[PDB]
């Protein structure tokens, strides 16, 4: 749990959504289990993907497979970080805007994948990219059984600034800003309400003489689950 | 739920006696509004259809109504939005399904709000526009093939009022010679025999 | 020189040098086959790929190869034999001297020609083989009007420079 | 008619059931084949040569039904 | 590219037992048919006895001795073909429970070797073959009991006459 | 030719006949083999324990864990080839009754021949794989006897 100190800054950059372009022989990815409508289209844009994962069909010593991956759109990448996958014996990730080879470079070549979570925290400097290329071998002596690869989550800037578009159509900041800030708004009456009526619901508790005993009794009701969905949101 | 029809709601409401029919039924309402800040998808044209229906053209408040609508352009946005439904572009001069009988529903119920000096009582500026939309070549590629009986009153409220007989013409096969056809066809029977003879009996009259 | 009978000659890295320097060699159980055994483990391996990089095939299908490993077995590079590859005569016969060589503007083929009038032509880019070897008839229409324009007909031909040109 | 029909399609699905026996007989003849274990070798031909007649009378009554 | 040997004793049982798990159920279905096939031609033989014993009764003080004799002869000789049949089939019976006895062990034997998806078809099959064996068993016994309704209505007719 | 119903059964019985004496020579074969191989691994374990008992008191302690350590792993060969044939003699039990009772059912169709044939595949087998039981008996107990001399001659010294 030390080392969950791995990532950190995580507010500045907003998760990305994911798109399966692309995948190999004996492989698959799953998913692991009018202002209003602008305002609701950009807060589903800034939302983390459920968790997803790729199965693979034949495994051996040395099964080679490749994926591609899309954003729809040519996006900053800032912090990566993929689950620790004990059964695997390496990886490589390169990425690019249009081609793969017109503009794709190698990134990482990873083969401490079995035994630690691979972490690459604050690119600097920032790439851009809207392709993902993606080569895995697996362990010699693997044992051909079914398992899950979850790809992690990813983070960064899908509206580009000025000076992060010199590096390698962008609509104005001001009206983007705008509507962002409007979305603020909505978001904080939004918050502003569930919050109360949390707050309502919390009061709707009858209370007996104190004791905690049977407050931690209660451990072991749908009170329970109402509470919890009401802090959830 | 599509949001065209949400985002039709809002201006659906702003016609006067909207909100009275529209507090019929609480919880649905309350629920649209709640969609609207931030079954259901029928309802922001079923509020329309039963407005429409129980506001006659033989009083004031339904002729108004109807010159709000055209004034407004709300039967522009319920055409268009039939025409994304249906795959159906304009004569240039299972959501969907229902959504596209519901649509239906409120076109019969604005002609004639019975069937849910009137010759006069539509303007022919909706005569004028209805012969650009896309209503014609949609409901001629439908007939090739609850939404019959919907489009079997929309053809009786069609031909109810004089002022709107015209566009039963076609710009060449009869649509009564077509509705025979298909009724012989498929032989409901009932109701689909006298809508077909009525029809009929309209276009010979135009003729 | 297995590869020959590749069928797969326009792949990018399933091209019949670079699988064949990872000591491999095509041993098709049918024509048309890409199956191939290496020199040194014999491990076997089918429907090849555009992408099959040859070291690294070689790698994850036999890291226990000594080739794979570096160590040091009985591969023969041909830099050697390029580098001990005993001189071929012009000619077969390998008595007659010769009298000019060169190269010009395409050096990958080396000619050598007589005095009888015979001249080898080598693809001395590649492995050392007999490219073109041709004699020049002296009774050529092109030369005969040549030398009727000059001036039982006797003409002797002697070559006493060699160049060749290309694009 | 339906009750020889019913043996038609029996027959039809048995003997692809017992071409299938001959696959993995072809193929237990290659496997056993490679290792040198005299005494495998006898009762597998006998194995073959059984399974050789239950195909020729599958075949024969096959073709008498037809007949019939 | 992809990859394109003394065999131990559990293949060589998962191997042998394929031989049989399914050339039992070969049989299986095989007696199925002949079993089948017996209680279809004693069907007909019986429902021909009912069909003979009906126009026999519904024509009863209607002929002579002469005629009488010959039905009654007639009705003896289909009393004795079913009889026949039946004593066969009854032996077909007799077989198909072995059969069935056989393709169970012999799934029994396949979940000993490991091959448990020989067994289970095997045990699918044995199912499906006793429900076709029963459907015919009961057709079989309704054609009994029509035999029996009408050799009854024939005594109380001619006890009647 | 309407075949009646007995040349059917007369015929398909043969099929089970020969399929589960297949099926009893599989079976017989290779549990003659994992009987012999058993037998062998007892009588290599016999072999050791014979030469651990004369080299008792001339070895060094880690000669003596060397060996011992020999042995347990031989004995856990032992345990798995048990395992092995208790499982094959099971599948072979159940092919002997496999092939008596198919024998049984070409008896009750009339096809006599086939059944007897299996009947003297029966006893064929039975007496074949007896007498490697007896084989494999007879090594287990010259085991027994190496291994009371081992612990005779190691109380002993
Ligand atoms: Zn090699």
């Amino acid at each position: 749990e030390g080392s969950f100190t791995s990532l950190t800054g995580l507010l500045e950059v907003e998760p990305l959504h994911f798109t399966c372009v692309s995948t190999s022989d004996g492989t698959r990815i799953e998913r692991d289990d009018g202002l209003a409508l602008a305002i609701s289209h950009a807060s589903h844009f800034l939302q983390p993907p459920p968790h997803q994962s790729i199965i693979i069909e034949r495994m051996h010593s040395g099964a080679r497979r490749f994926v591609t991956l899309d954003f729809g759109r040519p996006i900053l990448l800032t912090d990566v970080l993929i689950p620790t996958c004990g059964d695997l014996a390496s990886l490589s990730i390169d990425i690019w805007t249009l081609g793969e080879e017109v503009d794709g470079r190698r990134l990482v070549v990873a083969t401490d994948i079995s035994t630690h979570s691979l972490i690459l925290h604050d690119l600097i400097p920032p790439p851009v990219c809207r392709f993902m290329k993606i080569t895995v071998i697996g362990r010699y002596g693997s044992t051909n059984a079914r398992a899950k690869i979850p790809l992690g989550f990813y983070y960064g800037h899908t509206y580009i600034l000025p000076w992060e578009s010199e590096l390698k159509n962008q609509p104005e900041i001001d009206q983007h800003l705008a509507m962002m800030v409007a979305l603020q708004e909505d978001i904080q009456c939004r918050y502003n309400l569930a919050c109360h009526r949390l707050e309502t619901l919390l009061q709707s508790i009858d209370l007996p003489p104190l004791n905690s005993a049977n407050n931690a009794q209660y451990f072991l009701v749908e009170e329970d689950s109402r509470v919890f969905s009401a802090y959830q949101d | 739920i599509p949001a065209h029809s949400l985002a039709a709601f809002g201006l659906f409401l702003r016609l006067p006696g909207y909100a009275e029919v529209l507090l019929k039924e609480r919880k649905h309402a309350q629920c649209l509004l709640r969609l609207v800040l931030g079954v259901l998808p029928t309802l922001p044209f079923h509020v329309l259809r039963s407005l429409f229906s129980t506001t006659p053209l033989t009083t004031d408040d339904g002729v108004l109504l109807r010159r709000m609508a055209l004034e407004i352009g709300a039967l522009h946005l319920i055409l268009v939005c039939l025409s994304a439904l249906s795959h159906h572009s304009p004569r240039v001069p299972r959501l969907e399904e229902e959504h596209v009988t519901c649509l239906l529903q409120v076109l019969a119920s604005y002609i004639n709000p019975v069937s849910s000096q009137n010759s006069n009582a539509l303007p022919s500026v909706l005569l004028e526009l209805l012969s650009q939309s896309c209503l014609i070549p949609a409901m001629s590629s439908y007939l090739r093939n609850p939404l019959y009986r919907a489009l079997l009153e929309l053809l009786r409220a069609i031909a109810s009022c004089a002022a709107m007989v015209p566009l039963l013409l076609p710009l060449q096969t009869s649509v009564g010679t077509l509705l025979a056809k298909m009724k012989t066809c498929v032989d409901l029977v009932p109701d689909i025999q006298k809508t077909a003879e009525i029809v009929y009996a309209a276009t010979t009259s135009l003729r | 020189e297995t590869f020959t009978s590749w069928p797969h000659v326009g792949y990018r890295w399933a091209q019949p040098d670079p699988m064949a320097q990872a000591g491999f060699y095509h041993q098709p159980a049918s024509s048309g086959d890409d199956r191939a055994m290496c020199f040194t483990c014999s491990v076997c391996l089918v429907c090849w790929e555009p992408t099959d990089e040859p070291w690294s095939e070689h790698e994850r299908h036999s890291p226990n190869c000594p080739f794979v490993k570096g160590e040091h077995t009985q591969n023969v590079p041909l830099s050697v034999t390029l580098a001990t590859s005993p001189a071929q005569f012009p000619c077969t016969d390998g008595t007659d001297r010769i009298s000019c060589f060169g190269s010009g503007s395409c050096p990958h083929f080396l000619a050598a020609a007589t005095k009888r009038g015979k001249i080898c032509i080598w693809d001395v880019s590649k492995l050392m083989k007999v490219h073109l070897k041709f004699e020049i008839n002296a009774y050529d229409p092109a030369i005969v009007q040549q030398l009727i324009l000059s001036g039982a007909m006797e003409v002797s031909l002697d070559i006493t420079a060699l160049s060749i040109l290309q694009q | 008619s339906r009750k020889i029909r019913k043996q038609l399609v029996h027959h039809k699905q048995q003997l692809n059931l017992l071409k299938a026996k001959q696959k993995a007989l072809v193929e237990q003849m290659e496997k056993e084949k490679i290792q040198s274990n005299k005494g495998s070798s006898y009762k597998l031909l006998v194995e073959q040569a059984k399974l050789k007649q239950a195909t020729s009378k599958h075949f024969k009554d096959l073709i008498r039904l037809r007949r019939t | 590219a992809v990859p394109i040997h003394s065999l131990s004793s559990e293949a060589l049982m998962r191997r042998a037992v394929s031989l049989v798990t399914d050339s039992t159920s070969t049989f299986l279905s095989q007696t199925t048919y002949a079993l089948i096939e017996a209680i279809t031609e004693y069907t007909k033989a019986v429902y021909t006895l009912t069909s003979l014993y009906r126009q026999y009764t519904s024509l009863l003080g209607k002929m002579n001795s002469e005629e009488e004799d010959e039905v009654w002869q007639v009705i003896i000789g289909a009393r004795a073909e079913m009889t026949s049949k039946h004593q066969e089939y009854l032996k077909l019976e007799t077989t198909w429970m072995t059969a069935v006895g056989l393709s169970e062990m012999a799934a029994e034997a396949a979940y000993q070797t490991g091959a448990d998806q020989a067994s289970i078809t095997a045990r699918n099959h044995i199912q499906l073959v006793k429900l076709q064996v029963e459907e015919v068993h009961q057709l079989s016994r309704k054609a009994e009991t029509k035999l029996a309704e009408a050799q009854i209505e024939e005594l109380r007719q001619k006890t009647q006459e």
